[PDB]
Formats: structure tokens, C-alpha cells, sequence
């Protein structure tokens, strides 16, 4: 009879072909950055008093 | 993948076989058999050598 043996094989490493094609990050506006105040402003003058001729 | 393999080689399970000789003569006239006799001892006669074809 022939007793049980094991063919002594083994794997060679291979690198798998992958790739990684294009994609969007999908956003398409930014948050609101503003706040509408009131805003205070003058020109340059000079006061004076009024007097109506009675 | 690439497969790394070396040769590989199974061990036998021999067990002892026996053949006969059924040539066992009655009559001692004639070379086609041989005489018989009474008591066996080993005087050192072996068979020929050929292959078991297996």
C-alpha cells in the first residue's frame, strides 16, 4: 500500500490589480458668513443754531 | 497567484508476501520436480532476483 504524503506547495505573493477612478466631494455652496447690521455713519459737518424771524 | 512547488514522495506500507513452489515430486525418474524429504533445515538455496511489476 502507499501511505498518505502531502505535496509540499505553496503560494507566491502577487500584488492585486486595483485602482481608484475619480469621485466628487459633492458639496456645491459653503455656509452663510454675514449678518446684515445696521451700520452708523456720518459726514462732516458743523452745527449752527436756527432762529425764525418772528 | 503563483504556486511554489517542490516534488513530493509517498512512503510504501510493504508487507511481507510468500510465493510457493508447487513442484514436489512423487517419482524419482526425471528433472521436472523435485524429491522430497523429511526434515527441513536451511541449506542456504534462495529464489532469483527479479522486479515486481507494479
Amino acid at each position: 500500500s502507499v501511505n498518505t504524503a502531502n505535496a509540499n506547495l505553496s503560494i507566491n505573493t502577487s500584488s492585486t490589480g486595483i485602482s481608484i477612478q475619480s469621485a466628487s466631494t459633492g458639496l456645491t455652496v459653503t455656509s452663510n458668513a454675514g449678518n446684515g447690521q445696521a451700520f452708523q455713519h456720518d459726514q462732516p459737518y458743523l452745527v449752527f443754531r436756527v432762529f425764525v424771524k418772528v | 497567484h503563483t504556486i511554489n512547488q517542490t516534488p513530493h514522495s509517498h512512503s510504501i506500507s510493504d508487507p511481507g508476501h510468500a510465493h510457493g513452489v508447487p513442484f514436489g515430486a512423487a517419482v524419482d525418474n526425471g528433472n521436472n520436480a523435485f524429491d522430497t524429504g523429511g526434515s527441513p533445515y536451511n541449506n542456504g538455496i534462495g529464489t532469483t532476483q527479479n522486479q515486481t511489476g507494479i
